[PDB]
């Protein structure tokens, strides 16, 4: 179609650049946009560009060459915060609505200082009976796999920020309805840490 | 709002129904912009109005109209609604001398099969292993909102009554209870971590918070349930020496 990207997700590692691309096929372009897409949310402008080369804002950077009539954005120092849907958009000519590919999610990936893999079990603190298994402190290159079971339910990875002692930790979670689930199982699906706790 | 604005923030209709949608364009913008997003692509162009016209429409059909007034707010009506009219609609306001497309916060429609397929969120807090707290000297707290349908909720969390964002990741989107059904409901999970010292102070009260968008007193409701209104729903704990 008129404007391509890849859908991803890429990931980048914390701290490291990240790299966006988008090609378009008309010729006649004339402005270009990058948005960010944050979950739940509108595209928010995040930069616009109409001649060729480089343009700077902070750690973002957009780069135009309309003779091989590609756009890009380059994220120096990549945040945690900048994980988001990136979304190229094209003006042909003046005034007209913006065309938008498709959007790249990019995942922003920390270190994890000292992981701790480990799974625990939750009790709900309105009664006992009911409980969620938490899958924790694993390397940010543990998969995190979609349960096979249709009464299992396990999310994807999650990462949480302390920021007032700068850690960061990855987590997942999973819950089942059934009596035969037990948390040792829950995780087996994914290939996990061959050093991860498991208490209860 | 001098922004973008939008209404209503959500609509749940059924098949054949017809919706209207509202935009008012930031201040000092006079070109209005409307778009369709669907989940993991991007917004699509329906088409824009500049000086009372449509200057360019989309790959939309005839029951996608439009209209702008003379004040630059600008109203989507959508008729015969279908299942797959489903999405975030966006307005977007420009002006006919800058390079800046913004958009609106959005107006989310479900489109769905009865009414019957909407319910509002259950929400439990899940307290953290004392496996966890020996192992870690931390204490993650799981919020799980589950059952709800249409799939939008807004989760949040609240310690000793001030929201709270630090140590806090909630899954970006709600999965499927029951992924082989179109009006299937849906989960949500967050989680909240903090010192073991904090989690052991039984004066330290944790509350998760979920919005619900559902249905308003315009919509009719037979049925023996409650009406699954717009609604918030939270649950909590109380910390604990253990």
């Amino acid at each position: 179609k008129e404007v391509e990207q890849n859908s991803g997700p890429l990931s980048v590692p914390e701290g490291a650049i990240a790299s966006l691309n988008c090609t378009y096929s008309d010729r006649g372009s004339q402005s270009f946009f990058w948005y960010r897409q944050y979950s739940g949310k509108s595209p928010e402008l995040i930069m616009f560009i109409y001649s060729n080369g480089d343009k700077e804002d902070g750690r973002f950077t957009a780069q135009l060459n309309k003779a091989s009539q590609y756009i890009s954005l380059l994220i120096r120092d990549s945040k945690l915060s900048d994980s988001a849907t990136y979304l190229c958009a094209v003006r042909t000519n003046s005034g007209y609505a913006l065309n938008f590919g498709k959007g790249t999610s990019l995942l922003v990936t920390p270190h994890i200082q000292k992981p701790d893999p480990a799974v625990y079990q939750l009790r709900d603190s309105k009664s006992s009976d009911k409980s969620v298994c938490l899958f924790t402190d694993f390397d940010s290159q543990t998969n995190v796999s979609q349960s096979k079971d249709s009464d299992v339910y396990i999310t994807d990875k999650c990462v949480l920020d302390m920021r007032s002692m700068d850690f960061k930790s990855n987590s997942a979670v999973a819950w089942s309805n059934k009596s035969d689930f037990a948390c040792a199982n829950a995780f087996n699906n994914s290939i996990i840490p061959e050093d991860t706790f498991f208490p209860s | 709002d001098a922004g973008v604005t939008q209404s209503p923030t959500h609509l749940i209709k059924t098949r054949g129904q017809q919706v209207t949608l509202r935009c008012s364009p930031k201040q000092g913008h006079d070109t209005v912009s409307w778009y369709q997003q669907a989940l993991g692509q991007g917004p699509q162009f329906i088409f824009q109005y500049y000086e009372e016209e449509e200057r360019q429409r989309g790959n939309f059909p005839d029951r996608f109209s439009g209209h702008q007034f003379p004040n630059y707010s600008s109203e989507l009506n959508v008729n015969a609604l279908l299942l797959g009219d489903s999405a975030l609609y966006l307005c977007a306001s420009s002006d006919t001398v800058s390079y800046e497309q913004y958009f609106g916060p959005g107006t989310r429609l479900t489109v769905t099969e009865d009414l019957k397929n909407v319910f509002p969120p259950e929400v439990a807090v899940f307290e953290p292993s004392e496996a966890e707290i020996s192992h870690t000297q931390k204490a993650t707290l799981v919020c799980l909102a589950t059952g709800f349908y249409p799939d939008h909720v807004e989760l949040s969390w609240w310690v000793n009554g001030k929201e709270v964002h630090s140590g806090v990741c909630t899954d970006p989107q709600p999965l499927k209870e029951q992924p082989a059904l179109n009006d299937s409901r849906y989960a949500l999970s967050s989680r909240l971590r903090v010192s073991a010292t904090f989690w052991q102070d039984p004066r330290n009260h944790f509350r998760c918070q979920v919005q619900f968008y559902g249905l308003s007193e315009n919509d009719e409701w037979t049925q023996d349930r409650a009406k699954p209104v717009t609604q918030i729903v939270s649950a909590e704990a109380w910390g604990r020496a253990d």
